[PDB]
């Protein structure tokens, strides 16, 4: 067989230990999911420094907590805009997930609160910036560098899926790099509790699984497809399926054809053909062996999964960092004042926040 | 080349979700 006795025993034991970890983690998650945290700070506790990113509902700002001097990333959402854009459930769900999960590669929610106008989620500040920026700048990541990041996503999805959470928005734009060079997954706006199937068309065109495009009921396997897209894009510098317009991207995704750069190793191409598998009965992460088909693949043979989890592996890349409030790994955005109104705008809708 | 085709797509910047 592929393993002698010692290696087979060690692998079996490791896999049973994962099961034991996940059972405890699910019990802890369910306690917090049923009793969420609320109203742990207020706006005048922080100085607002600089906008780090923007979205349709609001912005993320670097803030400094006055009493402690600690920096955080504050997501500000305008309640009226959230309602106008039909995002009430997603916004409440994102906060509920963030306060209930706990994993070393998932960004932590440190405080949350609301006022007349806005919702506020104060998260750890992740100072290395977006993987997207580093990838476009460097061009591509070497296979060991891509693998280091991929391993963190594998573990994070193994965790989330054990909780029956599907993530649904993996892409470099949503992965931040911390001061030690490890990933922080951000943005749970599309994540959903799904033990069976779900049907919403959501995600980003290049990262959509075929079954989403084809309007089928789908499951956690869409995240394993997206991992394939991510690994490909990290290692190539461009994603496997692209075109001028989304419809042409979708035709390529559903085709069952994918082409690889000549510098991809055979092990990498094998992994990617098994992740980017249109046929759900054949896609890695969706078979009887579950996540183990991925973790035990030859491309990951050098990966020490526990060492990655414990953050004891030396990162391939440490972002530039001048000090606690350095924002040099984020872009510059036009700044706009935050206006709190005498509207209790949309109080009923956001009672649970 | 494939890279040139990627540049030609115009989708080299940050990509929005469908929402
Ligand atoms: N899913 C879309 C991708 C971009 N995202 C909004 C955005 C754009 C750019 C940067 C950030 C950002 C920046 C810093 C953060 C940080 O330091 N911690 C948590 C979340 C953060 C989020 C947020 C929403
Ligand atoms: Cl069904």
């Amino acid at each position: 067989g592929h393993m002698g006795n010692a290696a087979a025993a060690k692998k079996g034991s490791e896999q049973e230990s994962v099961k034991e970890f996940l059972a405890k983690a699910k019990e802890e998650f369910l306690k917090k999911w049923e009793s969420p945290s609320q109203n742990t700070a207020q706006l005048d506790h922080f100085d607002r420094i600089k906008t780090l990113g923007t979205g349709s509902f609001g912005r993320v700002m670097l803030v400094k907590h006055k009493e402690t001097g600690n920096h955080y990333a504050m997501k500000i959402l305008d309640k009226q805009k959230v309602v106008k854009l039909k995002q009430i459930e997603h916004t409440l769900n994102e906060k509920r997930i963030l306060q209930a999960v706990n994993f070393p590669f998932l960004v932590k929610l440190e405080f949350s609160f609301k006022d007349n106008s806005n919702l506020y989620m104060v998260m750890e500040y992740v100072p290395g910036g977006e993987m997207f920026s580093h990838l476009r700048r460097i061009g591509r990541f070497s296979e060991p560098h891509a693998r280091f990041y991929a391993a963190q996503i594998v573990l994070t999805f193994e965790y989330l899926h054990s909780l029956d959470l599907i993530y649904r928005d993996l892409k470099p734009e949503n992965l931040l790099i911390d001061q030690q060079g490890y990933i922080q997954v951000t943005d749970f706006g599309f994540a959903k509790r799904v033990k069976g199937r779900t049907w919403t068309l959501c995600g980003t065109p290049e990262y959509l699984a075929p079954e989403i495009i084809l309007s089928k009921g789908y499951n956690k396997a869409v995240d394993w497809w997206a991992l394939g897209v991510l690994i490909y894009e990290m290692a190539a510098g461009y994603p496997p399926f692209f075109a001028d317009q989304p419809i042409q991207i979708y035709e390529k995704i559903v085709s069952g054809k994918v082409r690889f750069p000549s510098h991809f190793s055979s092990d990498l191409k094998d992994l990617l053909r098994n992740l980017l598998q249109v046929d759900l009965t054949k896609r890695f992460g969706n078979l009887k062996n579950g996540v183990n088909d991925i973790k035990n693949h030859k491309w990951f043979a050098t990966t020490d999964w526990i060492a990655i989890y414990q953050r004891k592996v030396e990162a391939p890349f440490i972002p530039k960092f001048k000090g606690p409030g350095d924002t040099s790994n984020f872009d510059d955005y036009e700044e706009e004042e935050i206006r709190v109104s005498i509207n209790e705008k949309c109080g009923k809708e956001f009672t649970e926040f | 080349t494939t890279y040139a085709d990627f540049i030609a797509s115009g989708r080299t910047g940050r990509r929005n979700a469908i929402h």
